Order: C-alpha cells, then structure tokens, then sequence
C-alpha cells in the first residue's frame, strides 16, 4: 500500500518561497507558521496572505452586509442574547412580503434586505477582481475567475435578475439559515415542481458529475502518486509513466481516456455547467414558464400512474360548492 | 395570451432545450474529446493540430512528442490473436516491461522556479530538514519483502519546490552502491523502513543515476518503475491469480 | 488499436480469479473473469428491462417505469408484473456494479497502481444499497425502494422528502448537500488552477508548482498542496454519500416526524425554553 | 433525538411513489388511550310524554324532547363540559330557567353549533359527527384553541414558560414555529386562513405558461402567499398527525383526480366548516364570555383543525355517539 496517499510520513521544512507578482509584493502580510498536524494531510505552512484594494473592499462591503443581517436578526429576538443564540437558525432578513413591484420597499418590509443585498453584491464583485487580478499578477490564466463569475452570476439571477424580470422584489432569497432554506420550497411550489425543470436536471447531472469526476480523478492521482502523478504541470509538458498508466487504467475500463491536461478541462467544464445550467433555468422561470410540471405535461413528457386510492374530484369544481 | 408563446404549439423554453443539447455535444465531441487526443495518438498495430508550450527555463515542447530514438521491447506475444497479452523474454524489472515500464522523459534535471535542481538529497539541500516529531530514517535498516536487510538509509531526497520528500537513498548491502527508493514504497517505522515491493537481492539492479547529487526526469521514471514492477514480478506467485 | 505508449503495459497477470483463462483484451477493453460476469449481468438486466417495458403502456423513454411491489408483499417474492421484474433487475444491477468494481481491481494490479479508484467506486454502490436494500429491510418491505424510470424515480425522491415534511432540515441531508457543493467548487478551483498554469496565455512561459502554491496563498492565505488536493477531492466527493447515508436510513426506521421538529433537542432544552 | 423501530407505514399512492403514513406505535398508543376516555353513551330512556317545550319554561332548542330525554341530554352535556362543577356551572341552583350565568347563554349557542356541524357539514364529519366532548374533552375550556396571535403551549391545560407567554416578545418566533411543525415560516396560518374566508389557500397556476395580465409587477401575487400556504399545510399536517402524502401526490400538489386522495377533499370541506364555526358561532361569543376568556385584541377563543383532531387524522380515532344523541344532529 502507498502510505503517502493517506498521510505524509516524513514532513519537510524549508525557507519559505515568495514568487514575485507584477504588483502587490509589498501588500502580502503575516508571519508564516507551521502546523504539524495540518502538515500530515496538506502543506504545514499557514500564511502569509495578500491584502490589496479589492480584498479590503470585499471585507468592508461584506462585513457591512453581514452587520445589517445580524442586527436585524437580533431585533427579531428583541435583543435578548440567550434567545439570539438559541433561535439563531430560525432568524432571518426577509424580502418584501407585500407586493410593491419593483419599488424600493419600506425598511421594515424588505428595505434592509435589499440594502444587505446591494452590499453583498459589491463584496462579491470586489472579491472577483482579487481572484482575477492575482492570476494576472502572477502570469496565470484566468480559468478560476471565469468559473467564479458564473457562480456570482447564478447568485444575481436568484437575487435580483429573476425578481426584476417578473417585476417583484418579493421573489428574492431571504438571509438566514432556515429562512433561505424555506425559500427553496416556496419557489419550487410556485413554479410547478423544480424536478420538472430540465435545467434543474442538467444542473444536477453536472453537480453529481463533479462528484464522480473528483472521486475518479482524486483516486487516480493517488493511485499513481507512486510515480509522482501529483506533479501534473510537468506531466502535461513531459508525459511520465504516472499519466500513461492513468490514461490506460481508464482506456481499459471504459474504452477511452483523457490526458492529464484535458481531465482538468472536463472538471472545469462540469463545475461551470452546474452554474450555467442553473442560471438559464432561473431566467426561464416565471418569465416564460409558470408551471414546469404542466410544461412537461404540455409536451407529453410527464409520467403518469394508475390510481391506488380512488380518484378524487376537485371539490371546488362541484355544483353548489362554496367559494 | 401567454408570455413565451410562439408560432405553432411552440414556446421559448422549448427552443432553448435544443440549443442547450447542441452546445453541450459540440463542446464534448468537437473540443473536449479532441483535447483528449493530445497524447497516445495516432494509434498503432479527428486529431487536433499540435499544441506548443514555452518552457519556464528556456526551450519549447510540442505535444505529443516525437522521440529521435525508440526502445527495443524484450517481450514475446503469447498468441497470434490481436488482443493477446505479451510475455517478458527476460528479467522484466531490468528490461522494464509491464508495470516495470518507464517513459522516455527528458534527460534533464527537474528545476525549481529559480532554476536550481528540484529533487536533491539533504546533503546538498543543507537549508532543509525533517519536521520535529517525525522519524529521521537516516541510519535505519531497510527490510525487503523476504525479511532480509537490503541496506541502510543514507539520505532523503527533497522536492525543494513543494517542500516534500520523494525518495530515500540507501546503501545497498554487499554491492558498494546506493539506490534510491520512492517514499511511496517505504513503510516508515521508528527502527526500520519496510519495503514489500521487491526482495533484498533485487535492490542490486535498481536503475543507477549518472550523477550522485542530482537526478533527471527519466531517471526518476526508471527508479519508480522498477519497484512497481516488483508488485507483479518480485516473485513468480505475484504474476498468478490471487485465488 | 493500441495507444502509442500502450504495448509495453499489455502483459499477463494481476487477476483475482481465472488466471490466463479470461486474461485478454477485446479492443481497448480488458476482460478478466469480472468482465465476463459484468456482461452477463448487464445482458440479463437489460433483457428484463426490455421484456418488462414491452408489457407496459408506453415506449417513451421519459414515461417508462419499472416499479417495486406494493408494501403488502413485504420482503417476499412478488408477481413478475407486480414487482417481480423490479426485484430481478435490482439483483442484476448489484451484480454488474460489484463485477465492475472487481474488474477495476484486476486492471489496477496489472498496471501496478493502487486500488484507489475501485475503493472509491464502492461508495456509490454502498449508497444504492442503502436506498434499495438496507432501508427497505429496516422498514420491512421492498416497496419502499425507488422505481427504475427516468422521470418516475424523481417522483419517489420528491414524495419521500415530503413524507418528512421538510427534508431540507434533515441533518444528514445538510451534510450531504454541503459536500456536494464544496466538491463541485473545489473541482472548479483545482481544474482552473492546473489549466491557468499550463495556459498562461499569449506566448508566455508555462508556470510552476511554486506558482500554484503562491496563487492560493495570495488569495486565501493557504495552499493545501498538489498531492493533497487529490486526497481532499476524493474525501469531499465520497462524503456526499458517506454522510448522506445517515440521513436516508434514519428517515422512517429512526425518525417518523418531520425533520424540522428533530431540532427540538436544541430548541427545547429547558433552561432557555 | 431519535425514535426506535419498528414503524407503522401505510400506502396512499401507487407502488414506488413512496406515498403513505409513517407512524410511531408508542405515540399512537398514548393518543388512543387519551381518546378512549370518551364517556360511553347514556342508557336509553322513556320515549313517551309531553314535550319539554310544554313542561319547561325557557327551553328554546331542545323543545321537542320528552322530559326524560331532555334530562339525559343535560346529564350528557355536564359529563362532556363541566363534570367537576356539575349542573351549577351553567345553572342558578335555585332557578334553572335563569340565564344569569354566562355559561348558560354560550351553551345554548353551542347546542346550535353542534347541531349545525352534524347537519350542515356532513361532507366533513360524515356519520361520525361531533359531540361537546370532541372539542371540550371534559373541561369548560377546550384544551386546543387559537387567538388572533400565536400562543404556547398548544395545550392550554399546560403551564407556560416565561418565554412561551404571549407577552414575552423575544419568544414570538418559537410560538410561530411550534404552530407550523417547527418550521421557520414567518406566517400565522390561523388568522391568515382559518379565522375567516378572506384569503386563497391556492397559489399554484393551473396553466403551463404565464397568463398575460396577471403575471407582471403589481398584477402578481407576492411569493409570500406560497410561504403562507406552506405554513398552513405544515400546521394541517401536524394537527392531524400526518404528512403531505396522506392528501397529495407531491408530483403535483395543485392537481386533483388521481393526484389527490379522498382525504384531501374531506379536508377541503373541513376548511369551509372551520371558517363557518369561527365567523358565525365562535367569534361573536366575545360579547357573551367574560374578559378573562378573551385574547389581547378582545377575541373569543377560536377553532382550528387541532381543536377536534388533537394530533389524529380522525378525531377520537373515529369514535361516534351519533345514534345515541339524535338531538345533536342531523336535524330533520
Ligand atoms: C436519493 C436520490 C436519487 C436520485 C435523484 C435524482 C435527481 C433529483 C435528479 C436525478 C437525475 C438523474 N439520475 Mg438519479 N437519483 C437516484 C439514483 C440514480 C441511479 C441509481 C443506479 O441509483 C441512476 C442510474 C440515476 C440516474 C439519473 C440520470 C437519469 C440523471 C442524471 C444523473 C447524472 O448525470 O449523474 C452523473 C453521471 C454522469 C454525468 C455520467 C452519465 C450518466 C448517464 C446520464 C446515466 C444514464 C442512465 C440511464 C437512466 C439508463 C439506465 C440504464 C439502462 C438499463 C440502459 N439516478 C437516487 C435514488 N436523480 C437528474 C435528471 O435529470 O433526472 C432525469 C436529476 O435532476
Ligand atoms: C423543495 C425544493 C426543491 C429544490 C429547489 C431549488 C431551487 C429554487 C433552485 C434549485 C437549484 C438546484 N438544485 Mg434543487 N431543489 C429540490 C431538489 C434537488 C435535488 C434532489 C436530489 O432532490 C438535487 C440534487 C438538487 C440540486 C440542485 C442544484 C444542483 C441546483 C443548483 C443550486 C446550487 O448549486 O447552489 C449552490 C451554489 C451557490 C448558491 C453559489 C454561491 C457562489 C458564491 C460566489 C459564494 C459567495 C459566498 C460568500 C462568502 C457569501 C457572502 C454573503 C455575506 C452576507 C456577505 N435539488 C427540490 C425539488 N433547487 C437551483 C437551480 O438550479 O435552479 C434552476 C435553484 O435556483
Ligand atoms: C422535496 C425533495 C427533497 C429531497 C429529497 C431527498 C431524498 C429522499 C434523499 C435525498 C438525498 C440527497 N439529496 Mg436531496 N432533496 C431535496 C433537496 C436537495 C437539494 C437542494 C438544492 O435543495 C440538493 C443539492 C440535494 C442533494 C441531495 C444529495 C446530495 C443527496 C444524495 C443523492 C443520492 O443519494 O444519489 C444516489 C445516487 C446513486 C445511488 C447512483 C449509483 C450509481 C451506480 C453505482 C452506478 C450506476 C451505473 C449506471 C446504471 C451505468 C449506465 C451505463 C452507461 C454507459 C453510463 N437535495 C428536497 C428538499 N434527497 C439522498 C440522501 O443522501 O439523503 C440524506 C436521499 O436519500
Ligand atoms: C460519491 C460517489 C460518486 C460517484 C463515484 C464513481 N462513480 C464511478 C466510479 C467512481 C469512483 C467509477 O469507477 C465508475 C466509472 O467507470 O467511471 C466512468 C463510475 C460510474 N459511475 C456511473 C454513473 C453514476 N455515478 C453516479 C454517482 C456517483 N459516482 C457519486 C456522486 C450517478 C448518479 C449520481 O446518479 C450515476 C448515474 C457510470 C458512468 C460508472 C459505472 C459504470 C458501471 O458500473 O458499469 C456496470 C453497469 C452497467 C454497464 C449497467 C447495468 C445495467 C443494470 C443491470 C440495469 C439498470 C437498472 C438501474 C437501477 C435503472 C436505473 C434507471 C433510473 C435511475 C432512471
Ligand atoms: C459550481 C460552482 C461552485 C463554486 C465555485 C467557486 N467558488 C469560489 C471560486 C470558484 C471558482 C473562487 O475563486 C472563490 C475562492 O476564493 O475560492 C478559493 C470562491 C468562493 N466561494 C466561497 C463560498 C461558497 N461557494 C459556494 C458555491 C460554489 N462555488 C458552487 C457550488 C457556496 C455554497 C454552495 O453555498 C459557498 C458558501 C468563498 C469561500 C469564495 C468567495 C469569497 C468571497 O467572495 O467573499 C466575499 C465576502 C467577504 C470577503 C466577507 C468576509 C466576512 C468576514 C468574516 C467579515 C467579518 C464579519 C463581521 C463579524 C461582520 C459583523
Ligand atoms: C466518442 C465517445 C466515446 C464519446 C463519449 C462522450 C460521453 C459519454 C460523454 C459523457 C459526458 C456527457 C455527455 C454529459 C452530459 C450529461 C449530463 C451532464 C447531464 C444529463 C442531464 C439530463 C438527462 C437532464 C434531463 C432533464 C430532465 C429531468 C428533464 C425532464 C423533462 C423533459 C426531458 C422534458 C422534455 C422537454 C420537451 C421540450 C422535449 C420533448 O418534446
Ligand atoms: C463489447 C463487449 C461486450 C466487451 C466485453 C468487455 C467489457 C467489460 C466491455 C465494457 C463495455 C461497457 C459496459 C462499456 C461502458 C463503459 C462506460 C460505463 C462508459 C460511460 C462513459 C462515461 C459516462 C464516463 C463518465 C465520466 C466522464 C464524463 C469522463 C470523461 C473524462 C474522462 C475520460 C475521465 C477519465 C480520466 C481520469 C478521471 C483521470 O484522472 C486521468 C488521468 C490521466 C490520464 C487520463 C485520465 C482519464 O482519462
Ligand atoms: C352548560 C354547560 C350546561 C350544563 C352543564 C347543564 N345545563 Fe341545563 N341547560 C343549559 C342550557 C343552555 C339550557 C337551555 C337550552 C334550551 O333548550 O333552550 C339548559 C336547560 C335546562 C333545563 C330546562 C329548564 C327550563 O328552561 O325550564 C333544565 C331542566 C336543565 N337545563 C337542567 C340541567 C341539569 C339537571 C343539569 C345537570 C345535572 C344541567 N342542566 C347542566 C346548559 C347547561
Ligand atoms: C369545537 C369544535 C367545539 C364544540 C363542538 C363545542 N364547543 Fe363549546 N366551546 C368551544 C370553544 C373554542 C369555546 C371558547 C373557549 C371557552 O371556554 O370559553 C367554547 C366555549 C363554551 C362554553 C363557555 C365556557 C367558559 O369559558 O366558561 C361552554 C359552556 C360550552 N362551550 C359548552 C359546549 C357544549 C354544551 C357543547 C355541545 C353540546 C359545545 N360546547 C360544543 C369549542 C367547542
Ligand atoms: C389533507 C389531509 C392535507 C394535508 C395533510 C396537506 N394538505 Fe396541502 N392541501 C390540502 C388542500 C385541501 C388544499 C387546497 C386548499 C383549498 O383551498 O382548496 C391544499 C393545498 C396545498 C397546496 C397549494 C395547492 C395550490 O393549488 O396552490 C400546496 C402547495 C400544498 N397543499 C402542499 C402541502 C404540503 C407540502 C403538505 C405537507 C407537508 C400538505 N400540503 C399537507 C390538503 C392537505
Ligand atoms: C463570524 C464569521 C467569520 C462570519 C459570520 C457569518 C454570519 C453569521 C452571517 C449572518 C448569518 C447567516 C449565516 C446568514 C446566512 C445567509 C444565507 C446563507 C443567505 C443565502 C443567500 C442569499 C442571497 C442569495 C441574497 C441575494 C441578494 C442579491 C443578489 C441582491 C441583489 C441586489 C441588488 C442588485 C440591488 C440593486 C437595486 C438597487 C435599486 C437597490
Ligand atoms: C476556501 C476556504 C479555505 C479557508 C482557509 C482559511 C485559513 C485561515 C488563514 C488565515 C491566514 C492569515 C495569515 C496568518 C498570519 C496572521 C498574521
């Protein structure tokens, strides 16, 4: 067995390396320290971290959003500390309950929610600049930034684009552990069962697909760690037996295979598509589909089942029934 | 009237469904599956135009490689059937066939970002050490699959780019040499390093390095492959059925 | 037929059972004893699906469904058309899965690599068994298992959740979902990183292992490492089902109320009630 | 934290839909024992004699009974409502025709309410019906009532904690939660849906595409309505000690026919019945009950599903006294 694939038997220590970026070298902060136990299942060095204007801006905008949320939560328990701590999961910051359309809602009924959302959006945008600019500073491709962009875009879809397209801030996601959860069901119910949204299915296949691919890829690299398969950049530019055996394991199993470079394209694509699929689904929801189940019924796709208990007429349709 | 309704019994969500499928299959079949063919092709016994990488330390490479030389395989076919397995004609560990196979990697030293040799023994990497609390294997006996002492650990080889030990170096008992072994083939105990991949005698033919204090990408391949070959070839029983 | 680097690896050996008998290739695919048994179970399973499906009211892929028995049949045999086909197909599914896994072990051995992938493949097989075998046994009827149909199996998942009022509050579910999310996120990060290093853009130099660790130290103040991200990835993915399994098997056998109410253990502690 | 096996499970939909009840035997046992306390019917009495409209001075509703029959009903009522206090809960001991005590006037109206339920709402109560006991369970104040704000504990025979008290504002979210099966849904489904007939429980479209004129901006219902409906349904579920699949195939909540069970239609009639009881019999009693019975907005206690059902899909597991007391309905 390869014990190294479980944990690092013998850890190494060294002078810490700093690779210069085109700018911002002076804005790296912190004294690096070494954790023995972390060192068994990752690199032992924690820190330093890069600051920079966009990272700072992210913390300022994001902390503001979080402060607005937490303060409104505390009010919901009338500023009792014990109850705040107890009831925390049930507390939340809600979008407008009344229909004011796209008018900016009153503070007590949606206005604080909208404000926290504005600051969260600024925080996300700021962090994206960081993720993008750091790559450019280090002469790296912007693969991570563009994947991140899609995730941000999905958040904007459920947060303000769908609300804007159907014209009501009431459709947005609340802030809160259970309350943002409650929205999932409310939204699915309203639009006719999200199991019947095809983009929900696409998103799920890709989400499950990322599970499959990282289990398979992670396991594969561990399995060829004996040949240094983890050194994947130089395995790309100079194929080693690690990735020859990896390719052949899969070729012999499923009849075809990837390369050490291309498997990362598959993973990146699958990841991306969870968010691209979700976004399109949300954008079609409410705008051009009001009931996904009935949309499937329209197109003849929905499964049907025999009666078990006897069919039940809608009593609201019966003669002389009350309203 | 309905939002999203079009001519016929047709609607917009319906149209986007076909577009979605088209995009996915185009990406998969016309791009991703072509990126999959940058190594191992053309087959022997649909392809993208070549990709060229500018290397970090001078020079370029274009993949897949065309090597100016190719190796002669000491293998015999077991039958005339197209899909029949091959069979080693000699010692498969030294001949490097099957799981003892290595790749024709560059005979260049893997480098650090600042251009120094990446994989080096601690006698060269004097600014590196083993973390407090972990076993220092130097001076410990190496015990092979047959329970015989094959040698004594003389050094560790560290990756200076990732701060990660990748090989032990041991004096081979009765053969006036040292051999490297990847740490994946070592079970590190307090008083010994256990190696079940090969028998004690088989340490004698581990591929040798050209220089004592550095190692090339091909040499790393050769060394790693040798022990892997042992998993199937160390003894006659290992090539046979488990049950 | 062979990849350019394939021939040297095409040796005999690494089998669990059979010996040389099944130790050969059919095109790119390795066979082995478990390749034979895999094809056997697959052929048998697909045949049963076809025979059962012809007896139904539709050939539409979305609408076809092969369902388990009524609850009242318990853990016994059921008539072929009233749940028996389901029972047989289930057996074939399990045989194919386990065969596939063991075949991968034989291929690992031949290649001189670790058995990480087949071990990983035991996870989704394990979860299937939790859904179709272990939970139904505990509840006392095969009829609690999910049906085999493209859209119908979604209706099962859906009703099952709502039987416990709000399944989102299921604590094993919360863990399962968290792992689904973090894994997909980590795959995007990792895939993106490796491509960003090998494809710097323009005509720039490919970067380094040092650059990898610098990027993530800069962005989040920590980089886990090249090998370690492959251990982490496998751990995160696996735990989608390893943790999920607890929430699935708890629902019914160990809990019959709605899931939100479960959290009363915390909410209803006397001292803050 | 958890409940031990084995579990009682039923099937309420086609095999392989996972529709059906999931019950804990110990819980069902406790409830069966509690409901078994229902006093048995009083023995039959003499059918011949003058009607009490002749014999007695101030009989308005039960005037056609014979004296024996009438006094039997008085005894039954006492058992069901005020067994510990006896006749004098409602009566001036020295003048039985006097309406001087508030319980008397309320009780007359409750006789009318009960007869109305068993006559006019058989689409819900069927031949099972209700007696005073169904709600009261042997006390003047029924154990499961609602005010125009959430209250805890759900059972008013239980002593409240400080935080459970309606005056303690920090406990509001929990009072809301425990009425919607512990969900964090921020809606009171009682006042929203059961106190009156103002709101529409249905929230899902019956068209595949969005209908023009109802689908944009201020034409739209707010999504809040979908949360509020879900809150009522969590409350309904808990009050009947069941789950959604007792009434719906979750495939399509909004569909009837093979997608709903017979129980769902009965429940529909139940919502209409509750609204009649509240609007026309219970709410107006605030004029007749003392200040000490009223809520903080001057409201009389009112009824929801739990009032009768008390955690079971059928009240008292379907126990009936209908044949034993024809004077409680159905009325010819
Ligand atoms: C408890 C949770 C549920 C469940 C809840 C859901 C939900 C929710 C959704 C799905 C969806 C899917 N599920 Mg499911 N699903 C469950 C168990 C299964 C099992 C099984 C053997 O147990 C299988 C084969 C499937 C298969 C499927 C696919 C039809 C679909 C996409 C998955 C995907 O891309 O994954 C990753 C794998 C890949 C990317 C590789 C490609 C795999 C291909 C697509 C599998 C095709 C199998 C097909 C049905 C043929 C069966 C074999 C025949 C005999 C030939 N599910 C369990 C019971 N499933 C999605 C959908 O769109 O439904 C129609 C979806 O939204
Ligand atoms: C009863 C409820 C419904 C339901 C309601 C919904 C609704 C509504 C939606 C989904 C969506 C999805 N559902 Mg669903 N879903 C149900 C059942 C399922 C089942 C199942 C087995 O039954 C599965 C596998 C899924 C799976 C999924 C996901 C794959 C999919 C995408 C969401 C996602 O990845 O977000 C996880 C990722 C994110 C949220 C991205 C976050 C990224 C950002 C950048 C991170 C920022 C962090 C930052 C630090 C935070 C700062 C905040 C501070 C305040 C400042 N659903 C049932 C039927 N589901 C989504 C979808 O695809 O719709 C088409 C969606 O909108
Ligand atoms: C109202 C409905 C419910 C709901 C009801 C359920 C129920 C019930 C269950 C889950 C479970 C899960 N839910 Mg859910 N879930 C809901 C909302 C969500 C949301 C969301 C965004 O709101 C998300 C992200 C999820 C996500 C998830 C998953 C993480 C989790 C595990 C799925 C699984 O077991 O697959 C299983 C997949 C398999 C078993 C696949 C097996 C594959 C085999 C080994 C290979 C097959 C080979 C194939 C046939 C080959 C074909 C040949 C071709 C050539 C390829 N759910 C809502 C609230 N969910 C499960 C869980 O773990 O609960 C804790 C579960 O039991
Ligand atoms: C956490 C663990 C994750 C994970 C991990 C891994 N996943 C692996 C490996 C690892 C490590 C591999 O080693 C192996 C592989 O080779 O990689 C390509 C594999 C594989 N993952 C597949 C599907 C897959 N993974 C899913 C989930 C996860 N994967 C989770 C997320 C899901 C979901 C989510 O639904 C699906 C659909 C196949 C492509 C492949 C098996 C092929 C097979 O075993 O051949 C043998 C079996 C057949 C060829 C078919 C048998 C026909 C039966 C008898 C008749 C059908 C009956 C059936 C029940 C009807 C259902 C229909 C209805 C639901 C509509
Ligand atoms: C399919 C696509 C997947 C995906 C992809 C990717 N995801 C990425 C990237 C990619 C590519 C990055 O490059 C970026 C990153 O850097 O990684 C290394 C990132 C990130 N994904 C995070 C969270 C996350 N991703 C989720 C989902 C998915 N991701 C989906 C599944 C979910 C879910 C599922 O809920 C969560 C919770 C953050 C950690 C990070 C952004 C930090 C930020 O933007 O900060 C903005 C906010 C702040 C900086 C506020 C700081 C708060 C402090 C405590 C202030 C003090 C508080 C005070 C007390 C107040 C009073
Ligand atoms: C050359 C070679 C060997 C190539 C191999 C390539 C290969 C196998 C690649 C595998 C990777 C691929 C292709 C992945 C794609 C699969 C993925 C990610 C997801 C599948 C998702 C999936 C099946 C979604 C369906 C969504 C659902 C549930 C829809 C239900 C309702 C529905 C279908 C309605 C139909 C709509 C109407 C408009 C059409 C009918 O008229
Ligand atoms: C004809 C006959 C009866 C023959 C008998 C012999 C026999 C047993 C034949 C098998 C026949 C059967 C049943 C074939 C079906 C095989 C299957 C299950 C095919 C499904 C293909 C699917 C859906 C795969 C899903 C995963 C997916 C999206 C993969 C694409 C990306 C790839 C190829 C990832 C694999 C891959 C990974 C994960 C690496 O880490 C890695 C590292 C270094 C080099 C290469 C690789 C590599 O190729
Ligand atoms: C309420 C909770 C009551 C209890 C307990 C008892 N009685 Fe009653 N009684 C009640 C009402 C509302 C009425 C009027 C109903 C009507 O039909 O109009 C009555 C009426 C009587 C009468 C008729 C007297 C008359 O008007 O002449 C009698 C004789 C009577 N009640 C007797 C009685 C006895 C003996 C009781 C206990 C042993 C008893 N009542 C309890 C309300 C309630
Ligand atoms: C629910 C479905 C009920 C049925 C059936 C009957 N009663 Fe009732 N009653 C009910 C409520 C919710 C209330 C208000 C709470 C309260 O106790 O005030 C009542 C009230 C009365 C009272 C007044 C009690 C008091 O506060 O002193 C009486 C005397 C009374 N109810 C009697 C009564 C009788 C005799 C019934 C049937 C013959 C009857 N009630 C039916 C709820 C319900
Ligand atoms: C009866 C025994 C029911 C149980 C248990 C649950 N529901 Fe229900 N639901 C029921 C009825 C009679 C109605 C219609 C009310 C009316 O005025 O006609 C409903 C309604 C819903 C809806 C809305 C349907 C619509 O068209 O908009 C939903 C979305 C719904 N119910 C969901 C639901 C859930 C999730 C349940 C358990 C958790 C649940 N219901 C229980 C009857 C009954
Ligand atoms: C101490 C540690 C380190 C940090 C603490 C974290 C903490 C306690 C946070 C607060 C409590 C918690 C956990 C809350 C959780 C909330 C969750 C999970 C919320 C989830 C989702 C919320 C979403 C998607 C909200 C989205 C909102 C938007 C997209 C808004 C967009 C708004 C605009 C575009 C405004 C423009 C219009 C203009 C006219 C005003
Ligand atoms: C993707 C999320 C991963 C989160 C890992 C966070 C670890 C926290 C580390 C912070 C490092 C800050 C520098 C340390 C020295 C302090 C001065």
């Amino acid at each position: 067995a390869d014990y190294q694939t479980i944990y690092t038997q013998i850890q190494a220590r060294g002078p810490h390396i700093t690779v210069s970026g085109e700018w911002g070298d002076n804005d790296r902060v912190g004294k690096p320290f070494y954790s023995y136990w972390l060192g068994k299942i990752g690199d032992a060095q924690i820190g330093p971290i890069y600051l920079g204007a966009s990272g700072i801006a992210a913390f300022a905008f994001g902390s503001t959003a979080i402060l607005i949320i937490l303060f409104n939560m505390a009010a919901e328990v009338h500023f009792d500390p014990l109850q705040f701590f107890r009831q925390f999961f049930w507390l939340g910051l809600y979008p407008p309950k009344a229909q004011y359309g796209m008018g900016i809602p009153p503070l007590h009924d949606g206005g604080w929610w909208l404000m926290a959302g504005l600051f969260m959006t600024l925080s996300l945008g700021s962090w994206w600049i960081r993720v993008y600019s750091r790559a450019r500073a280090l002469g790296l491709g912007t693969h991570i930034a563009w994947n991140f962009a899609a995730a941000i875009f999905f958040v904007l879809c459920i947060g303000c684009i769908h609300p804007t397209l159907v014209g009501s801030w009431s459709e947005g996601v609340p802030f809160g552990i259970w309350p943002h959860i409650d929205w999932l069901t409310a939204f699915s119910i309203r639009y006719g069962n999200f199991y019947y949204c095809p983009w929900h299915g696409f998103s799920i296949g890709f989400a499950y697909g990322c599970g499959l691919l990282f289990a398979a890829h992670g396991a594969t690299i561990l399995a060829v760690a004996r040949f240094g398969g983890d050194r994947e950049i130089e395995q790309i530019t100079d194929r080693g037996t690690a990735v020859e055996r990896a390719a052949l394991f899969w070729r012999w199993t499923i009849g075809f295979n990837a390369t050490i470079e291309s498997v990362h394209r598959w993973g990146w694509f699958f990841s991306l598509m969870v968010m691209v699929s979700a976004s399109v689904g949300i954008l079609l929801t409410g705008t051009f589909v009001d009931n996904w189940y009935l949309w499937c019924v329209k197109h003849g796709a929905a499964p049907d089942y025999p009666a078990y208990l006897p069919a039940t007429p809608d009593p609201a349709s019966l003669p002389g029934a009350p309203k | 009237m309905y939002h999203g309704a079009l001519a016929q019994h047709l609607d917009i969500a319906q149209l986007v469904w076909y577009a979605q499928w088209l995009v996915i299959w185009t990406v998969v079949l016309l791009y991703l599956r072509r990126e999959d063919r940058r190594e191992g092709y053309p087959l022997v016994e649909e392809l993208p135009y070549p990709k060229t990488f500018v290397l970090p330390h001078g020079g370029t490479v274009t993949v897949p490689r065309r090597r100016p030389e190719t190796r002669e395989l000491k293998l015999a076919q077991t039958d005339g059937f197209e899909g029949a397995p091959l069979q080693p004609t000699g010692n498969p560990l030294v001949d490097a066939v099957g799981p003892a196979s290595y790749a024709e990697r560059a005979e260049v030293v893997d480098a650090t970002v600042d251009g120094k040799a990446k994989i080096v023994p601690l006698r060269v990497a004097t600014d590196f050490s083993i973390a407090e609390g972990d076993v220092d294997p130097r001076g410990l006996p190496v015990v092979a699959a047959d329970g015989v002492e094959a040698g004594t650990v003389t050094d560790l080889w560290v990756d200076r780019s990732e701060h990660y030990f990748r090989y032990l170096e041991l004096s081979v008992a009765g053969s006036a040499r040292t051999a490297l072994i990847p740490l994946g083939f070592c079970d590190v105990k307090k008083d010994k390093i256990v190696v079940t991949s090969i028998l004690s005698e088989q340490f004698a033919n581990v591929p040798r390095l050209q220089s004592r204090d550095q190692i090339t990408l091909r040499e790393e391949d050769k060394v790693s492959a040798y022990y892997a070959g042992g998993l199937l070839y160390a003894t006659p029983e290992r090539a046979e059925s488990l049950l | 037929a062979l990849l350019s680097f394939e021939r040297k690896y095409r040796v005999r050996g690494g089998t669990l059972i059979g010996g040389d008998l099944f130790d050969f290739w059919v095109g790119p695919y390795f066979v082995g004893f478990f390749g034979v048994s895999a094809i056997f179970f697959i052929f048998l399973g697909v045949s049963l699906i076809g025979y059962a499906a012809s007896q139904g009211p539709t050939w539409d892929p979305f609408a076809i469904s092969i369902n388990p028995p009524d609850l009242k049949y318990g853990l016994g045999a059921a008539p072929l058309l009233e749940g028996g086909f389901w029972q047989a197909i289930t057996v074939c599914a399990l045989g194919a899965f386990i065969s596939w896994m063991l075949r991968e072990v034989e291929i690992s051995r031949k290649l001189g690599i670790g058995w990480h992938v087949p071990l990983a493949f035991c996870v989704p097989i394990f979860m299937f068994c939790v859904l179709q075998v272990f939970r139904p046994l505990l509840l006392g009827s095969w009829g609690h298992a999910f049906p085999y149909g493209i859209l119908s199996h979604l209706d099962w998942v859906n009703n099952f959740g709502y039987q416990y009022l709000n399944w989102h509050y299921n604590p094993g579910h919360m863990s399962s979902v968290s792992f689904l999310f973090v894994n997909a996120m980590a795959l995007g990060l990792h895939g993106g990183l490796i491509l960003s290093v090998a494809n710097p853009g323009d005509g720039d130099k490919v970067k380094t292992a040092e650059h990898e660790n610098q990027y993530f130290r800069d962005v989040v103040g920590y980089s886990i490492g090249a090998l370690s991200i492959h251990r982490l990835g496998l751990f995160l993915a696996s735990n989608i089902f390893l943790t999920g399994a607890f929430g699935t098997i708890a629902s019914g056998p160990f809990w019959t109320r709605g899931w939100p109410e479960w959290w009363g253990w915390w909410l209803d502690i006397p001292f803050w009630s | 934290c958890f409940e031990p096996p084995p579990a009682t499970t039923t099937q309420t939909g086609f095999r392989g839909l996972s529709m059906g009840e999931v019950l804990h035997p110990a819980t069902v046992k406790a409830k069966k024992e509690r409901d078994a306390q229902y006093p048995p019917a009083l023995a039959a009495v003499k059918a011949e004699g003058p009607p009490v409209s002749q014999v007695y001075k101030n009989v308005k509703v039960l005037g056609n009974l014979t004296e024996a029959e009438f006094l039997r009903t008085m005894t039954a009522i006492t058992e069901w409502v005020s067994p510990q206090e006896g006749c004098t809960y409602c009566h001036d001991e020295n003048n039985l025709a006097s309406e001087a005590k508030y319980p008397y006037v309320v009780a007359r109206r409750m006789l009318e309410m009960t007869r109305a339920i068993n006559t006019n709402w058989t689409q819900h109560v069927a031949q099972t019906g209700v007696t005073c006991y169904t709600c009261h369970r042997g006390t003047p104040l029924p154990p499961y009532v609602r005010y125009l704000e959430p209250t805890l504990p759900l059972n008013n025979r239980e002593t409240p904690t400080h935080v459970e008290r309606v005056e303690t504002r920090s406990g509001y979210v929990v009072r809301l939660a425990k009425y919607t099966a512990y969900s964090a849904l921020n809606y009171d489904p009682f006042t929203m849906f059961l106190a009156n007939d103002k709101r529409q429980v249905r929230v899902v479209p019956q068209t595949a595409l969005p209908l023009v004129g109802v689908s944009r901006g201020k034409e739209r219902r707010p999504l809040s309505d979908a949360y509020a409906t879900f809150a009522l349904m969590m409350s309904i579920s808990d009050s009947l000690g069941t789950n959604c699949t007792f009434c719906h195939n979750a495939q399509t909540f909004e569909s009837w026919g093979k997608k709903s069970t017979p129980q769902r239609a009965i429940a529909w009639w139940g919502i209409r019945m509750v609204r009649d009881l509240n609007m026309n019999y219970l709410a107006p009693l605030n004029a007749s009950l003392p200040a000490s019975r009223l809520g903080r907005q001057g409201e009389a206690p009112q009824a929801d599903c739990r009032t009768c059902h008390q955690g079971v899909t059928k009240p008292l597991f379907g126990a009936s006294r209908l044949k034993d007391y024809p004077e409680l309905g159905p009325i010819k």
